[PDB]
């Protein structure tokens, strides 16, 4: 019950696509209180964005069948696919909650003051967590998690500007998903446009200094960003 | 259509 | 009830099977016949259920083959915890068929029979898959008793064309290759299915030649592959 | 490759 067997439990989940497990083998990884390598981190990370995708993707077709059936007016229909609408996003709502502890008690804590690259990814995580919260919340709640997530972000962003390459796709990610909150979560499509641009801009004026893997690594999530871009208009 | 995310 | 058969649809949609084979379990304990539309979600959500788990049971078992013994013994644990919840799912299946589904089955109701001996003659050769060692023989036994019956009721009351009997002949033919490694049993029942078919494929109009015919080529297909 | 079922 010791690391390398945890881990390459992780990584037979991973091949068997058993992702519960998977997750579940690196909360105990991170559990044992230290610090995790990137591979440890990368396959945390791995596991634990395809459970809630896998729930997210329920909970969209779900939630787009309800908007149908409300329209439609039938009673009993409608009931039983809100009833399970909610009982995909309380599944969801947990796994975000799990991530959000494994971050604040074990991931961002156990940070040197060093390891901005740690800390990023870890920021980064929380923030994309809390916006996957925000995705389901309604009300005050969902101002609440609208504004975790936007701390979380923002302080990512900065220690990324600071400390890390335009290049890098940590920070590059970060800022995709950073636009991706300002126009999905805020409907703020300036400061979405604006900052997509920005980072796409900053990767430009280096790309041309980047190994091959980081060259493609890289302009992946360029891809992924001027593709955005071009969405929002 | 989503905006495309990590 | 209706609410339970679209809340399987939902699952369904949801690529959610747990569910979905749980909500169509709930309305085979309602202890009433199940309609077409029931029977296949039924059919298909267990499938999936079943067929995940022996995915990740072939993937764990060729990985323990092509590989220290404390890595070793991971392994070997991983491909027992998933062993367990491959087993209880076809325990809960044959449990599901023996106490309602065949159970309910009048003496004349020979498609939803052949239909339900077809599903515990398969829920017992998945079992057979991973059985080991002498438990395996029993397990091997039951899967042949299930297609048997199940063979000659379609037999004698079916069409060859019919896409029941053509999938239970498919299943029967690939459980006398891959379980009982007898070729020429399994060759033959094929070929005799397929050409029993093919001789009566003017039958199908329209409505029920597409599901005859994949069956068909599923057939051609295993035969190419076995000779 | 196995055999293919229904």
């Amino acid at each position: 019950v010791d690391r390398e067997q945890l881990v390459q439990k992780a990584r037979l989940a991973e091949q068997a696509e058993r992702y519960d497990d998977m997750a579940a083998a690196m909360k105990n990884v991170t559990e044992l209180n230290e610090p995790l390598s990137n591979e440890e981190r990368n396959l945390l990370s791995v596991a634990y964005k395809n459970v809630v995708g896998a729930r997210r993707s329920s909970w969209r077709v779900i939630s787009s069948i309800e908007q149908k059936t409300s329209a439609d007016g039938n009673e009993k229909k409608i009931e039983m696919v809100r009833a399970y609408r909610e009982k995909i996003e309380k599944e969801l709502e947990a796994v975000c909650q799990d991530v959000l502890s494994l971050l604040d008690n074990y991931l961002i804590k156990n940070c040197s003051e060093t390891q901005y690259e740690s800390k990023v990814f870890y920021l980064k995580m929380k923030g994309d967590y809390y916006r996957y919260l925000a995705e389901v919340a309604t009300g005050e709640k969902r101002a609440t998690v609208v504004e975790s997530s936007e701390k979380a972000y923002s302080e990512a962003h900065e220690i990324s500007k600071e400390h890390m390459q335009p290049t890098h796709p940590i920070r590059l990610g970060l800022a995709l998903n950073y636009s991706v909150f300002y126009y999905e979560i805020q409907n703020a499509p300036e400061q979405a446009c604006h900052l997509a641009k920005t980072a796409f801009d900053d990767a430009i004026a280096e790309l041309d200094t980047l190994n091959e893997d980081s060259y493609k690594d890289s302009t992946l999530i360029m891809q992924l960003l001027r593709d955005n871009l071009t969405l929002w208009t | 259509r989503r905006s495309s995310t990590s």
